[PDB]
């Protein structure tokens, strides 16, 4: 219902005021009603890729449309690059097969080119990546793209803005029920 | 001003 | 306030009814108001020791009292044992020093005796652990010991039972509010 | 001196007769005078890859010529595919970079082509590798190749036959000295 | 024969003079007639415990007597301690169970004490191991002990000194055979 939906938001407001950080974002994710930009942003910077994909998965799947396909590919690209940078070529190959391979069907050559970064001494030998700066510069610069990709995604375009309402509305409405457990 | 094909850069 | 407190339960009830399983337990945890027993068991059987320990953290720390101390100990011991059984001694060592070493001060001889299980071809050579049957049965027999330890713990004894009330109590109160006090 | 050279063979024969298995071959490798084809055959079947290349290095470097160039290539290629078979993708890569990458300058596309075998469920899905059976076969059908390659290689061609001589020739010449 | 045995020494000399360093040592090992002390010290300092234990295995097994038993024990202990130093506890335990677990039957309680060194932040917290200085110093200081154990061991005591003889003795006898007559056939 539309009733149920707007109750979610009230509850959300409450949790945030009770400093229940985790519970807030599990709700956002499971309800799919509000995508917390500033939360997403923070998680990207931290390199929490398992959580990042998990939170996204509450709002869209990898193959839903063209926007979210690139959003995912982009994350699983950076994940693979950092793996490469810390020279953990084991985790890279794992990433390559489990995470990046689903995008090969669409782009067979691109996948081969991503696979060949494994043999380079430093993947910045590849000219298209010679500008990749470090972990921190690269995540933020990727984050910028992601904000755009999300805000242009139709599945998100109605969910990014938290409807503004009075401080502690849920406590006040509960108070109206007490004026009117049990 | 946006461009959503898949590549390295 | 007790107001805010009870408000959480209404939410907890709303969440459960909307099949927001994860958010339910995240609130159970962070609020530390209700301890879902059926969830805990489900996780102990699933061997989600990380989640299990993370869920207990919302109620009690490892050194708060004697009951909680044995609770954590047992879980880490079991984690330790499952590592030995898949012959991942590397992981077993990591657990022995990272998690279990905190209990060495209280019982030096037990830590040593637990330490020495690494050097065994099968830790069932120790007669006290010769009754480890398999991963399922051992989690099960331990789970039953854990239920006892929790239900006795003073920090938990008042947070085990969910206060009974009307289905969709929050949706009722809110539907009241759409009717109320604007008229 | 050629004196010193022929003295080695005496010693070799001496060493073989005394059942000093490791020493004989260290002597072979370090002196580079005789290439023990049966030894080699044994090691390549047994999959002792480090040891096979160690032994070889006594007789030829990777870039010495066309033939020895392919010989090291074949060995390293198998060493790689074997790593893929046992699903050890770590070692598969480690070999791909440390061992195989030296040939990529010579054949870029072939190297890319070998790289991409990592992302397959089973590398026999490459139609040129669709006849790879099991380790045991693949080792032996490659051993034949090596044998032809070595026997054609100039740096080996005059070192593949052990000069036949009377048994314990070294103990007899020692006897001539005590007399 | 003692003949064959003494021919080994000539070959050894020759091999050494031909700068065939690796072959020399394989012979010493497999024949078990001469134990190269300078070479042993060299590989112990370098820490090649796989090569060190392989070299000894040409002259003795781990349970041949008291001296050799303790020699292998000291080696494997140091291998275990170094693993604790680079904080590779994975390998430490591997060593403890594959290499050091053979000495438990003989020393039941020492094994428990050694085992408990894994749980320590730094094994020098044990008083008996509080003197372990760096890798270089402890290798060196243990080498000293090994030398004493090797020189005292009955299986080595007669195999420690290379019999001195005229240079290229083997090249000389070959020439006497050529004077007496390729070398392959007369």
């Amino acid at each position: 219902s539309s009733l149920s939906r707007e109750l979610v938001f009230l509850i959300l407001q409450f949790l945030d005021e009770e400093k229940f950080k985790e519970t807030v974002h599990k709700l956002e994710q499971e309800s799919g009603f509000f995508f917390n930009m500033k939360y997403f942003e923070e998680k990207v910077h931290a390199g929490e890729w398992d959580e990042v994909e998990k939170y996204l998965s509450g709002f869209t799947k990898v193959d839903d449309n063209r926007y979210s396909m690139k959003i995912f590919f982009e994350i699983r690209k950076q994940k693979y690059l950092e793996a490469l940078d810390r020279h953990d070529r084991a985790k890279a190959v794992d990433i390559l097969v489990k995470d990046l391979k689903v995008f090969s069907t669409f782009n067979e050559e691109l996948y081969k080119e991503i696979t060949q970064l494994l043999t380079l001494e430093n993947f910045r030998e590849n000219e298209q990546l010679s500008k990749y700066g470090d972990t921190k510069s690269a995540r933020s610069i990727m984050l910028i793209e992601l904000k755009k990709l999300i805000e242009a995604n139709p599945l998100f375009r109605e969910k990014l803005v938290f409807p503004t309402l009075k401080a502690s509305r849920l406590r006040t409405l509960i108070n109206q029920s007490a004026n009117w457990t049990d | 001003d946006n461009l959503i094909y898949l590549d390295l850069n």
